[PDB]
RNA sequence: GCGGUCCGGCCGGGAACUCAAAGGAGACUGCCAGUGAUAAACUGGAGGAAGGUGGGGAUGACGUCAAGUCAUCAUGGCCCUUACGACCAGGGCUACACACGUGCUACAAUGGCGCAUACAAAGAGAAGCGACCUCGCGAGAGCAAGCGGACCUCAUAAAGUGCGUCGUAGUCCGGAUUGGAGUCUGCAACUCGACUCCAUGAAGUCGGAAUCGCUAGUAAUCGUGGAUCAGAAUGCCACGGU
């Protein structure tokens, strides 16, 4: 009924914030369906690292995405109420959309 | 790296959008499988630089139409330049 | 391979008859690692040789084989400045080893119009041995020997 | 089994041989045996000449043969008199369609010799 | 009762259920040789079997995907080795002597950025 | 020319990020150059004021920014009189609302871009560099720390030749992913040419 | 073969091949644009193009219906 | 393992299996034996999914070459300055008697070409991927659903396997080239793009001196995506079959 894709960088964090939004959802509502994982980007680029020719040198880089799934199945008033405002946390994204 | 050529892209950025594509759209349904009148491929005598190919791209610190990307949009030496100073999120050296 | 003396990765023997030396040679004729289409021209290549030599099937194979099989050979040194070349026995395992690389080898030049036939006729050629490999055991028993004076 | 021009193409199937005339190919080697109810693997080691007098009949359509020995030789003279570039490179013994050449360019030049 | 084991290999995972009946199987919802049950993996997936009795004495459905054909019939071999402990775990020490057990470590090898190819090293001039 | 980067290295542990955010490629880069865009201007303001780290971090369509630094005092005016007019500018460049962190500094000693930046002062104001870096090294042993080290390169005291000197102590594990290092560039401009000075500072374990 | 679906020419240069039928044909014309093609409708009209130099006098003969206006005034030059 | 099927995991349903991603466990010569001082270590064995730094990255010390980069950029000094600056259009860099280098494709039957049909991993995507139906032989064009995406699209992967053509013959190989006829993006493709389609078919029938790569899932062979990008990769980066 309600999707929540929440993605970020930092595996560490990004389960640190649904441990969150779970611990709210699983409290001014409930229902929920517990994380889930769901595959992770890894994006590569490979450079050139002199500053002139020298193909062969090279610094390769990455990103990585970390998703959450989290997916409330029965949700509230006063769940999809207090879901809004509150967030915090700097660097995450959050996506519940159809 | 040599003002000049950098206003280049700032004038065919300015100029791309202030008129084509807002009246470039007249090359769609106008130009195409519509029947022949003349009205057509004619008053096609717009800017010159204001166009979605006529440009390169450059980096936003210096210029360098090479190396340019755009999930990032700087050039590769100074791409690098951050990464290693966090500078750029969740970037860090990749391997596997 | 310096300081390190290793050993051999022995393969899976065979997937119908089970063996071996029967397997080590269905690669020495692959190429580009096409091993199906390989081993595809080997047993194909084998039927016509359980038929034409009669001799059981399973030793089709080795029986002629015998005939390809050296016990001395040569190598390159450089001593002072010129090549001292001494013979040597070619081991247990490197002899037969080598008996199929020529073979085949009769087999990479021997131009019919089919491989499979490019191939038992000099198997077969074995049998009486006087193919381009019987008689390939010959540059070396008469190149070496000759120069057995150092050994 | 002569057949249009003088050359005489055979002991080779029908979608096989019929490629053997100057302007008859892959593709049209079978917009023709569909077209007079002819099959494909056929070896004309069986081929009345009549099957043959209606297959014949049927080249007579598009330029082949001599008639097209001078059918591009036409637009040959052509593009080179006009005095462009195109036709520069046939005049001279270079590529013509924009190839490089500051190598390789042989195939339209001739073995190097120097 | 059903009887099952994983076993993959190289990007190929399976997995392999026994249930004693016949030797006939069933490999993703295709007969053996209807899938690839012929080709250099032929009698590979019956190998597991050698050192046992079978035939017409335990039936299985097989199910794979992902990777490609000697390496899928690998995982098989592995998941039905991997599976036919249930009877004991004796028969898996004079089955591991045939190293069914084992898991292939190989794997393709990242192409590191310099080569055409993993290993292949672009030929250089003379000198 | 063959050493990789301590710090960007490490970013997959004991060192953080500094630019902590997240968005899309759609518009990461007029992100990224909307970023390191703050930073450019925001230090020139505050040179003489002893900075050596801007964090920022953009908290969905808004913005953060942690000015570190062991020198804050006279980085906010009187109670708030200098802050303001740089959170101000800030916010005008991306487009979004502002407001920005304050960020101390105890002992400026063994903080990296400090002692790099502690010196290309140094150079500029004609000073015997020689005693520029063995002052860091001391005092920065001083005050615990475990391994220090600075490297200046260029026109030296006065030369043609392009030479490079260095200074250790303690101990330093460059190669050990693990180990806490802060290293941090610092150019300075002179009467002949520019002078690089790369500091590495050592101080703990896990 | 090119152009998808009709031709093209410049506009500051049809104004003298309309403007060379009424007025009777004059001296060459110079402007820029050699990717324009040739149109029935210049037929015999004294063309030139300015390719790095000066400009290359031809003769929009005959069969030439279809072909640009550029390929007669070769830029580089050698030997 | 369960029930309903318009048999499509399609719909109940089920968390087992595959997989997904967080946190664990494990291999250390630890055990046995041999050689080797009773040492270190190497060899062999056991158990083990994995041994003996399991495989692969990343990581490249004090230093050498006043190496390369002052056109990434910053920079001492120097020089121009109604100027080597700068605005515009066209044109060269895609020119070419040539030698060299790294390459893609071949010189064929362990292969061409026709039909049938079975298996990847990895990655990207909205000023984008663009089904399905529909127009052409085809490249494409129309209508436009879905997708900021383990939900949709880009890809039906190639070798391969079962018959079929062929017969070792410059030939049903190989594809340069020239013309004609067409497709796509763009202000605009002649000098200069990319692709399809009809005719055409060299050289090369595997290579002297010499030389390069590779000790494992590697060499070789086989396809796949990606960066830049408006559009043009046999190049590069990354993936995965045998």
């Amino acid at each position: 009924r309600i999707r929540i894709r929440l993605k970020a960088f930092d595996h560490r964090l990004i389960d640190q914030a649904t441990a969150e939004i779970v611990e709210t959802a699983k409290r001014t509502g409930a229902q929920v369906r517990g994380p889930i994982p769901l595959p992770t980007r890894k994006e590569r680029f490979t450079v050139l690292i002199s500053p002139h020719v020298n193909k062969d040198a090279r610094d390769q880089y990455e990103i990585r995405t970390h998703l959450r799934l989290v997916d409330i199945v029965e949700p509230t008033e006063k769940t999809v109420d207090a879901l809004m405002r509150l967030d915090l946390a700097a660097g995450v994204d959050v996506q519940i959309s159809l | 790296a040599k003002q000049s050529m950098k206003a280049r892209e700032v004038k065919r950025v300015a100029l791309a959008d202030k008129y084509f594509a807002k009246r470039a759209e007249l090359k769609a349904i106008i130009s195409d499988v519509n029947a022949r009148w003349n009205a057509v491929l004619k008053l096609q005598t717009l800017p010159r630089d204001s166009s979605p190919s006529r440009q390169r791209n450059r980096c936003r610190q210096t210029g360098r139409p090479h190396g340019f990307l755009r999930k990032f949009g700087l050039s590769r030496i100074k791409v690098r330049e951050a990464a290693m100073r966090g500078e750029i999120p969740g970037l860090k050296k990749a391997s596997w | 391979p310096r300081r390190r003396v290793i050993g051999q990765r022995k393969i899976l023997p065979d997937p119908k008859f089970g063996s071996e030396l029967l397997a080590k040679f269905v690669n020495i004729l692959m190429v580009d690692g096409k091993k199906s289409t390989a081993e595809s021209i080997v047993y194909s290549a084998l039927e016509t040789l359980a038929q034409r030599s009669g001799k059981s099937e399973l030793e089709a194979f080795e029986v002629a084989l015998e005939n390809v099989r050296p016990t001395v050979e040569v190598k390159s040194r450089r001593v002072g400045g010129s090549t001292y070349q001494v013979p040597v026995e070619v081991r247990p395992v490197r002899r037969n080893a080598l008996a199929m690389r020529w073979i085949v080898e009769a087999a990479r030049k021997r131009g019919d119009k089919s491989m499979a036939l490019r191939l038992a006729n000099e198997l077969s050629d074995a049998a009486e041995n006087k193919g381009t490999a019987v008689k390939k055991r010959e540059d070396v028993h008469r190149m070496a020997e000759a120069n057995k004076a150092f050994a | 089994a002569r057949i249009a021009g003088i050359n005489i193409p055979d002991h080779k199937h029908a979608v096989i041989a019929l490629t053997s005339i100057y302007g008859v190919g892959k593709t049209r080697s079978k917009a023709i045996l569909a077209a007079a109810g002819i099959a494909e693997d056929v070896k004309i080691s069986e081929l009345s000449e009549g099957q043959i007098d209606t297959l014949r009949d049927e080249v007579a359509k598009f330029v082949v043969e001599g008639d097209l020995r001078r059918e591009i030789s036409m637009s040959i003279k052509r593009l080179m008199d006009l005095g462009c570039y195109r036709g520069l490179r046939h005049r001279r013994g270079l590529p013509v369609r924009g190839q490089r050449t500051k190598t390789n360019a042989r195939t339209r030049k001739g073995p190097r010799k120097p | 009762n059903q009887y099952y084991g994983t076993g993959r290999r190289k990007s190929s995972a399976a997995r392999v259920f026994i249930k004693p009946g016949n030797g006939k199987i069933v490999i993703n919802q295709r007969s053996l040789e209807q899938y690839f049950g012929r080709e250099t993996a032929r009698m590979v997936v019956r190998q597991p079997l050698e050192l046992v009795d079978m035939v017409e004495k335990l039936d299985l459905y097989i199910t794979v995907k992902g990777g490609g054909i000697s390496g899928q019939a690998g995982a098989i071999r592995h998941g039905i080795t991997r599976a036919l402990m249930e009877y004991d775990e004796s028969l898996r020490s004079e089955l591991r002597k045939a190293g069914f057990v084992t898991r292939d470590a190989r794997q393709v090898e990242r192409k590191k950025v310099g080569l055409r190819k993993a290993r292949r090293r672009p030929q250089f001039s003379k000198r | 020319g063959q050493k990789v980067h301590p710090n960007g290295i490490r970013l997959g542990i004991v060192k953080p990020w500094n630019s902590t955010w997240f968005a899309n490629t759609k518009e990461f880069a007029d992100n990224l150059d909307s970023d390191f865009k703050v930073r450019q201007y925001l230090t020139k303001e505050l040179a003489k004021a002893s900075v050596s780290r801007i964090v920022i971090e953009r908290p969905a369509k808004s913005i953060r920014v942690t000015i570190h630094t062991a020198r804050p005092g006279i980085v906010i005016g009187k109670k708030g009189e200098d802050v303001e007019k740089l959170r101000k500018v800030v916010a005008d460049i991306a487009g979004v609302p502002a407001q920005i962190n304050i960020a101390e500094v105890r002992k400026p000693e063994l903080d990296a871009k400090l002692v790099a930046d502690s010196i290309t002062s140094q150079l500029e104001r004609r000073v015997m560099f020689r005693r520029a870096m063995k002052r860091a090294v001391q005092n920065a042993m001083r005050l615990g720390a475990k391994g220090i080290k600075v490297e200046v390169s260029g026109r030296l005291g006065g030369a043609e030749i392009a030479r490079t000197e260095w200074y250790r102590e303690g101990r330093v594990p460059l190669h050990t992913l693990r180990a806490d290092i802060d290293y941090n560039t610092s150019e300075a401009h002179t009467t002949y040419g520019v002078i690089g000075v790369k500091v590495w500072i050592f101080k703990g374990e896990i | 073969r090119s152009l998808k679906k009709g031709p093209f020419i410049d506009l500051h240069l049809l104004k003298k091949v309309e403007k060379a039928v009424e007025s009777g044909d004059k001296k060459p014309l110079r402007t820029w644009s050699r990717r324009s093609t040739i149109f029935p409708n210049m037929i015999g009209l004294t063309i030139a193009v300015h390719n790095g130099r000066q400009h290359v006098p031809v003769f929009v003969t005959d069969e030439m219906v279809g072909h640009k206006l550029g390929e007669f005034a070769p830029t580089r030059t050698y030997r």
